[PDB]
RNA sequence: AGUAGAAACAAGGGUGUAUUUUCCCCUCUUU
RNA sequence: GGGGAAAAUA
């Protein structure tokens, strides 16, 4: 029946017919009588509208402003859109449902109808359905019969005529080719949509072989589930099922838990990007000279501060590393800088020469040149790239003396935080007054001179490594504190070389040089100084309280790596000091509840309430409220400069047993099921990182004084 | 006006003077 | 004294304490190289959990399948993916007894939803495997190339929009014989770069035209391309994550929303509920556990992770499980909501990117991909990835990895939730038939699980025999992540409850900072997230206050807009000083500006221009605001609507070159497409606000609103009869234009 | 006019012709998003390293018109882009400022029209009393607020439909307002926005934040109503009680 | 060498899924 | 309606 209707329908309203029809996801070729039945709507309609115009005195005229515009065929929002529009100008009653056509004329939609059957019926329908007495409804039949509203047939004799031969052709066309029959009986469902959706042909073979064992199609699944109901099928399978899958809880008493076994072997090594206890800064006071904010006439200022500076030579080379290029940099450095001191107007930044020495130290054509595996073919000699796992390093002493460093109390403020807004409810004052406590303990902690230490030098790397990218750039580590005295001091650690920082990846990495002056003496502990390669560059005549004395300053001289996501957090390094804020304030709240006042003066005035926070050989030692702030901020720094898989694994497969303990110290009868699966995780992540060895050491110092 | 103490507290190994 | 923070512990409560254990402070982990490790150890564990299955050849991908269901019942604690489909069947069957009507109604709402959804809808996808280009593409990209080829090969079922309608279109193309694509073809020059003087290979992309059969075809549209999770917390080793195509995502969306409409009528499940939500459905859940036990009743929580919860859970469980929810519905709704299992159950894993591979003799790198990794020497990996490879071996096929068991990294979150939530309320008192029970909550894999008995030795059995259900039903219980105590404190996904969920600073960490979107939507980002973290997650008033100062001192330094009246210098510097000279109201300015800055805890709720408008100088107040700002996009009733955003509104360099690579022929069609559908926004106003729909095409509909445009504007009078003609008669050249 | 005119240029290509032809509406939001290229991650990281260069701003090429490319310090504004096409023009902050100092001055500006709400929220701040402050022990309640009040009379679903009658009244489709309340809204809206010169969207928007209601759960322990929900982290804490009452009525 | 860690960078295509919760924003587009 | 950022699990 669709190629009568293609053979005998004009073009445009076969394909218009087409497309109302598909909007509903109709297929054209099975469900054919509503496509025959909408494309005579369609032509009905369009016959209906056609041939019919307005002159400019406003009177139908037959042959411009057309007297019927059609609303038919159109999709759902442009039919819609279009009945808005001239619901909106003509002021007429929007209808409620989707008219056929619009007379100008007299200002009314009008609904057309094709029906089969006999016209009261379906005229009865309709009026029932629309319930309006505003829109027009006009209902032709294929038997000559045709009823409007109010017997008002608007358009002329002839029109309705041409229209009622036209039907008469088409229902004549129907009849001869006998399928008049099912045309007529199929129009009482033709309004009702039914979804389809079979599974046939490669899918339906893919669903049956998607079945439990015991079912070879899929429409047999579906009776076998259809019919399914529940009779103890669940207490036969574990009936059935073997004893020995169970989960037996094993008490966690207070004699249960054992110390962390900590890998064995060489003493973990430093390994942060910068010197933190070792590092020694020259200093410049108030500055006030030619520049005053450019690195480079800082680090000028800085270095001419100091007279000493001697022949730099070898005293702890790297075992692994020419040392003699290292020696070349260091001298190269100096030169450069004596160079531009030369010069009047210094530039602000300055790039390396690409000297032998920084070619290597910088790891300058180290990467193997990277070429397409289909040019590669021909190589006999391949091999994939080694993944080893880390070199286990044992727990040495110094980080822990690191740490304990990071904690003390500096003389020099390192923080100056900005003004906000006035204070006007009384909680504003209250938190004033707690944040200026805050910031004097804070602002005067070592953790905030690293912390200050690395968000600079973070962000010259990651400035110098976008803007300068084949250039080996020279970046002085330079700081600013405020002294008790209150003047503004720079401060220079010494100086880093990057190289080239051809980024693409979030995990590429930059080599770069790091040259620190220190007064640490490199030979009392060698093994935290495995990577570097100290010099003796200077003797400082340092102002002891019983007078001067003369020591070694020496110039350690390594090269380092970092990536783009290393610098980024880098930068992000002044939220460590929320992290511990934070928790300290939460602290204090929570005794303030209890006691029904703020209780931050006496907690940091008075220091009544302590907190165990440190061992001691007499024992454990409880430390006031500004020494546990300042213990969780030189955490967080530590966990910020010493990041590494390791750290985040250790802490959250130690977190379980940290709560563990906490029920059991809470009574609360706690209990496990595979508890040395649990303790050989957390022992899996304690490879070589010293802060997670430091953090290990920890724990198992906890869990000694936590289970007595 | 809070001066912070550490009851746990030579020439600064880290920060010393040297200005002759 | 030896300083150590844990010992802390010893005096504050853990929870309480409990932010100073994350250090979130730090770059979390990241993946370095391919993720086709990974994949390959995923694919091997899957597969060995469940070896003792059926082995089975597909007829029509060709590739080994693993049938585990009902396979032996366990016998000891390792992990084991033998499900039971009866158990599976009667757990959604008592699930459905406990809540009736349940199906029935998710059903129906699922129904609604299937038949007024739109193509669209699977835009909303980041990152999507292309099969015509067999690489990972953005979600928009990845449906236009699937719709373009599907019209190029005579299916254009998608044309209506109904996202149904292109699942039927899937349908088809499944059933052609052989498909023409059009693909990416690469050609390498040799140039040297005028600024290192060095070789290098420039890449040119284009087009051209390529023929799969029927099971090349197949197997790209169940393929699932793998990658490596970056930047996850709390792992010491990375895993793997999958990515399906555009013939998977509908379906799967489908079911997806099924169980999510089934989740939201439990009262046992933690999903679709989050942040607040979730709190407080575990809180409630645990109050009346606590409130119903007796007094003489000894009740017990069990905080519970599973072990390898994706690769256990079985796509014809989810079939199952799909096939008994929709009993007693339209034939059609079942089939379309259990196609996405079907192809779960026949899913192919792509290894990724493949190996590298370096020859120290000749100084030499090269990038092996995952197809030449089936017809290679095995002696040039190491020897981990050789075990890997000869065990993964039998299984490759076109550089994929057949692998029917496992759920592949999260793709049925919420069926997986409820079958875990069904398992949970298997415990009640009509089904134990005993005096101990069971029940809680679960998410995903996840769960907090209160026990309740006479004694010790009934929570024992209680605990016993919800382990062998989980055990029974496909659930592996992971016995070193849970832990059981008495009733009281628990931890549910990083929410740690202890007489009351317990505020976790930490992880709010990374919020804090500059957005780097713009001045003005970076400086409201900061102050709301500073509001929020106060109102929830604990914030102090003083650290709030000390947060504030941090971000204004970052804010300041990365847009260079230091205060006015500073020494400071930088290339801004000079003309924020010009402007702080020229200015009588000195706290009008905003932070941008280098004004001074004057957010507290009273006004963090208010944006910046907004709090300092009063107190704004007429002139600057009306520069800043300036309708006709250059800096921000105008939009055309040649006059343009008036602009009422700040000039700190503007929009920075956006860069997207690749190394070495030039896609001009690519981005031509972007650019066509942008300049397309401008001029239908143009034409339709609404567009830009909310989505337009309908089948007819663009220049259609364009001209037919025209049409009608110029008719209504001549009836209320705006035109006269010249405009109206040569409208009509442009539009009419335009529709013969098309039409030839 | 101008728009028909610019179809038929556009319909006169040949690719843009197969574009506009053999793509429906539907499927101009497929390829609204079609993108091509790199996609940049960490958008903080990007902002940061970029700002330190000279121009990382790009403006239309409207600019050149009033922005000189320097000031009295010689210092360069804008620069002409090579890798644009014609439209674009890359842009420093020392434009904006330079616009923010010098640029044309007017008396009108719509801000105060469009952020309504937000200057209604400052009010009540101004005009609140504040009380005392008492340290008790705090119990937080987990219940479903409103953050955004709305309109009482008007649902979200009625909101938005006389967004989208007032804003696009061509294109409201087959809804129909019904509550009087609506019809109310809807006059009164369409008498106040005549002759506006903002954008359809940005009032739609503006509409859209007066109107429909936002609801969130929150902790919350005291007050319920929605001016007393946007002070929330004010006047709640973990361990003190700020009493306050905002100006409001 | 160094970074780093089950695989890579150390130049010559730049890789970031599903679900949920919260926050912000309103328009990108040619070496 | 859409797009970005943060977190959790998978
Ligand atoms: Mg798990
Ligand atoms: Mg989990």
């Amino acid at each position: 029946m669709e190629d009568f209707v293609r053979q005998c329908f004009n073009p445009m309203i076969v394909e218009l017919a087409e497309k109302a029809m598909k909007e509903y996801g109709e297929d054209p070729k099975i469900e054919t009588n509503k496509f025959a039945s909408i494309c005579t709507h369609l032509e009905v309609c369009f016959m209906y509208s056609d041939f019919h115009f307005i002159d400019e005195r406003g009177e139908s005229t037959i042959i411009l402003k057309h007297r019927f515009e059609i609303i038919e065929g159109r999709d759902r929002t442009m039919a819609w859109t279009v009945v808005n529009s001239i619901c909106n100008t003509t002021g007429v009653e929007k209808p409620k449902f989707l008219p056929d056509l619009y007379d100008y004329k007299e200002n009314r939609f009008i609904e057309i109808g094709v029906t089969r059957r006999e016209v009261h019926i379906y005229y009865l329908e309709k009026a029932n359905k629309i319930k309006s007495e505003k829109t027009h409804i006009h209902i032709f039949s294929f038997t000559g019969e045709e009823m409007a509203t109010k017997a008002d047939y608007t358009l002329d004799e002839e029109s309705r005529a041409r229209i009622k031969t036209r039907l008469f052709t088409i229902r004549q066309e129907m009849a001869s080719r006998g399928l008049w029959d099912s045309f007529r009986q199929s129009e009482r469902g033709e309004e009702t949509i039914e979804e389809r959706f079979e599974i046939t042909g490669t899918m339906r073979r893919l669903a049956d072989q998607s079945l439990p064992p015991n079912f070879s199609s899929l429409e047999n699944f579906r009776a076998y589930v259809d019919g399914f109901e529940p009779n103890g099928c669940i207490e036969g399978k574990l009936s059935q099922m073997s004893k020995e899958v169970n989960a037996r809880i094993e008490p966690f008493l207070r004699t249960t838990p054992r110390p962390l076994r900590l890998p064995d072997g060489p003493p973990c090594s430093q390994r942060s990007k910068f010197l933190l206890m070792d590092a020694l800064k020259l200093s410049i006071e108030d500055p006030s000279h030619e520049g005053e904010g450019i690195p480079l006439y800082d680090a000028i200022k800085c270095m001419k501060t100091f007279f000493g500076w001697k022949e730099p030579n070898i005293i702890k080379p790297h075992e692994k590393g020419i040392n003699p290029n290292y020696l070349l940099t260091w001298k190269q450095v100096l030169a450069e800088l004596q160079d531009i001191k030369n010069e009047e107007k210094i530039p602000r930044t300055k790039n390396m020469k690409k000297t032998s020495q920084l070619k290597w130290a910088l790891g300058e054509n180290m990467a193997p040149e990277k070429v397409d595996f289909e040019d590669c073919k021909d190589v006999n000699d391949l091999k994939q790239y080694d993944s080893d796992e880390p070199e286990p390093r044992s727990l040495a002493c110094w980080i822990q003396s690191e740490f304990n460093k990071a904690c003390e109390l500096t003389d020099s403020s390192w923080v100056e935080l900005d003004e906000i807004g006035e204070d006007v409810a009384p909680i504003e004052h209250i938190a004033s007054m707690r944040r200026n406590y805050f910031t004097a303990e804070v602002s005067h902690c070592r953790a905030t001179e690293y912390i200050m230490k690395g968000v600079y030098i973070n962000t010259a790397l990651l400035n110098a490594s976008c803007a300068a990218m084949d250039d080996f750039q020279l970046i002085p580590m330079i700081s600013k504190c405020i002294t008790k005295e209150g003047r503004r001091k720079t401060n220079l650690y010494g100086f880093i070389i990057k190289g080239r920082s051809h980024l693409r990846n979030d995990t590429d990495v930059v080599n770069f040089v790091s040259m620190e002056f220190s007064l640490t003496d490199p030979r009392l502990e060698p093994h935290k100084w495995e990577k570097y390669c100290v010099l003796e560059i200077g003797d400082m005549l340092l102002r002891t309280a019983v007078g001067q004395v003369s020591r070694p300053m020496f110039l350690y001289v390594r090269t380092n790596g970092t990536s783009k996501i290393k610098m980024k957090w880098g930068m992000e390094m002044r939220r460590c000091l929320l992290q511990s804020l934070q928790q300290i304030e939460s602290m204090i709240e929570a005794e303030s509840s209890v006691k029904e006042k703020d209780l931050t003066k006496e907690f940091f005035e008075n220091k009544s309430e302590t907190w165990p926070i440190g061992e001691s050989p007499k024992g454990v030692e409880e430390g006031s409220i500004g020494k546990v702030c300042r213990t969780l901020l030189a955490k967080s720094v530590f966990n910020s400069l010493y990041a590494s898989p390791q750290l985040e694994g250790f802490s959250a497969e130690s977190r379980k047993l940290l709560l563990i303990v906490q029920a059991l110290r809470d009574n609360l009868e706690p209990g496990t099921f595979d508890l040395e699966g649990l303790y050989e995780a957390i022992e899996e992540c304690l490879i070589n990182d010293p802060w997670v060895l430091l953090n290990a050491s920890w724990f198992n110092s906890f869990l000694t004084h936590a289970l007595r | 006006s809070y001066s912070p103490t550490s009851p746990s507290y030579s020439y600064s190994p880290t920060s010393p003077s040297y200005s002759p | 004294m030896d300083v150590n923070p844990t010992l802390l512990f010893l005096k504050v409560p853990v929870q309480n304490a409990i932010s100073t254990t994350f250090p979130y402070t730090g770059d979390p982990p990241y993946s370095h190289g391919t993720g086709t490790g990974y994949t390959m150890d995923t694919v091997n564990r899957t597969h060995k959990y469940s070896e003792k299955g059926k082995w089975t050849t597909n007829t029509e991908t060709g590739a080994p399948q693993l049938n585990p269901i009902d396979g032996p019942l366990p016998e000891d604690n390792e992990p084991s993916g033998y499900a039971q489909t009866d158990c599976v069947l009667e757990a959604m069957a008592f699930l459905e007894e406990s809540h009736p009507g349940i199906f029935e109604n998710s059903c129906l709402e699922t129904m609604e939803i299937v038949q007024q959804t739109r193509v669209d809808k699977l835009t909303q996808g980041r990152q999507t495997y292309d099969w015509t280009l067999n690489r990972n593409q953005p979600a928009a990209t990845a449906l236009a190339n699937t719709i373009e080829v599907f019209r190029s090969n005579g299916l254009t079922a998608n044309e209506s929009g109904r996202l149904i309608d292109f699942l039927k279109d899937v349908m088809d193309s499944m059933d052609k014989e052989e498909m023409e694509i059009t693909t990416h073809f690469q050609r390498k020059r040799r140039v040297r770069d005028n600024m290192t003087k060095k070789m290098v290979t420039q890449r040119t992309i284009g087009k051209k035209k390529q023929r799969l059969n029927k099971r090349s075809y197949l197997i790209r549209a169940l393929t699932l391309n793998t990658m490596t999770k970056d930047a996850e917390r709390g792992k010491l080793k990375r895993r793997a994550i999958a990515t399906p195509g555009m013939q998977i995502r509908g379906f799967v969306y489908f079911v997806e929303a099924l169980a999510r409409s089934i989740c939201e009528k439990l009262e046992q499940s933690g999903l679709p509920v989050g942040g607040n939500e979730k709190k407080a459905k575990l809180a409630n859940v645990v109050r009346k556990m606590m409130t119903n036990s007796q007094d003489t009743e000894l009740s017990f929580t069990i905080t519970g992770d599973n072990t390898k919860w994706n690769e256990n859970q079985n796509p014809r469980m989810f079939l199952a499980m799909i096939t008994y929810i929709t009993r007693n519905q339209p034939e059609w709704f079942r089939n379309v909501l259990s196609i996405a299992p079907i192809m779960f159950s026949n899913k192919m894993a792509r290894l990724g990117k493949g190996y590298m591979f370096e020859s120290k003799s000749m100084k030499l790198r090269t990038q092996v991909p995952a197809e030449m990794l089936a017809n290679i020497d095995l002696k040039y990996f190491n020897k981990s990835t050789r075990e890997k490879i000869e065990k993964i071996r039998p299984l490759l096929i076109d550089g994929t990895a057949s692998l029917s068991p496992g759920m592949m990294m999260g793709m049925f979150n919420m069926l997986s939730t409820v079958l875990g939530v069904s398992i949970l309320n298997l415990g009640q008192k009509k089904y134990t038939k005993t005096t101990y029970w069971w029940d809680g909550l679960q998410s995903s894999d996840d769960f907090a699980l209160i026990v309740n008995a006479p004694n010790h030795e009934g929570i024992q059995a209680g605990v016993d025999r919800f382990y062998r259900t989980c055990k029974l039903v496909g659930i592996n219980m992971s016995k070193k992540k849970s832990y059981i105590n008495r009733t009281g404190t628990f931890e549910f996904t990083s929410f740690f409850y202890r007489y009351g969920f317990v505020a976790n600073f930490s992880m709010e960490l990374p919020s804090f900072g500059v957005s780097g979107i713009n001045e003005s939507a970076d400086m409201s980002v900061g102050v709301t997230v500073i509001k929020n973290n106060m109102i929830n997650n604990d914030l102090g008033p003083a650290t709030a206050q000390m947060a504030l100062q941090l971000f204004i001192k970052d804010y300041r330094y990365t847009y260079r807009c230091h205060r006015g009246d500073t020494q400071i210098q930088t290339r801004r510097a000079f003309e924020l000083g010009k402007l702080w000279e020229q200015t009588r109201s000195k706290a009008g300015l905003l932070v941008s500006d280098g004004g001074p800055n004057l957010y507290n805890i009273r006004n963090l709720h208010i944006p910046e221009v907004c709090l300092k408008w009063e107190l704004m100088d007429e002139d600057y107040q009306g520069r800043l605001c300036n309708p006709m700002n250059p800096f921000v996009s105008h939009k055309e009733i040649s006059m343009e609507y008036d602009a009422v955003a700040t000039t700190h509104s503007w929009i920075p360099k956006r860069n997207r070159s690749i190394l070495n690579t030039s896609q001009r022929g690519i981005l031509e069609d972007e650019q066509m497409y942008q300049k397309c559908c401008n001029l239908f926004e143009k034409f339709f106003p609404s567009s830009s606000y909310r989505r337009p729909v309908g089948i007819s095409s663009m220049v259609e509909a364009m001209v037919s609103r025209a049409r009608i445009d110029a008719r209504i504007d001549f009836e209320s009078g705006r035109i006269k009869k010249e405009e109206f003609a040569e409208i009509m008669k442009i539009c009419s050249t335009i529709e013969e234009l098309r039409r030839q | 006019m101008e728009r028909i005119k610019e179809l038929r240029d556009l319909m006169s290509q040949s690719r843009t012709r197969e574009i506009l032809t053999k793509t429906t509406v539907d499927h101009m939001a497929i390829i609204k998003k079609y993108t091509s290229g790199r996609q940049e991650k960490n958008p903080a990281l990007r902002m940061k390293w970029m700002m330190a260069m000279k121009y990382p701003i790009t403006a239309d090429k409207r600019i050149m018109e009033m922005i000189p490319e320097r000031n009295e310090q010689r210092q360069t504004l804008w620069s002409k882009t090579n890798d644009a096409g014609s439209d674009r023009v890359m842009v420093s902050p020392l434009a904006v400022t330079w616009w923010n100092r010098n640029g044309p001055t007017t008396s009108t500006v719509h801000y105060p029209k469009v952020y309504k709400t937000y200057f209604e929220k400052v009010e009540r701040l101004k005009h609140g009393t504040f009380g005392p402050v008492h340290f008790r022990n705090q119990v937080k309640i987990r219940r479903r607020v409103d953050i955004n009040p709305g309109h009482a009379d008007l649902s979200a679903k009625e909101a938005q439909d006389v967004i989208m009658e007032v804003v696009f009244p061509n294109e409201v489709g087959a809804r129909i307002l019904t509550s009087e309340s609506q019809l109310t809204i809807t006059k009164e809206k369409k008498k106040e926005l005549q002759d506006c010169k903002i954008a359809p969207l940005m009032v739609a928007y503006m509409l859209e934040r007066e109107l429909v209601r936002k609801t969130r759960f929150l902790p919350v322990a005291g007050g319920t109503s929605s001016v007393y929900i946007e002070v929330l982290h004010l006047t709640q804490g973990t361990c003190w009680e700020q009493m306050y009452t905002p100006g409001g009525e």
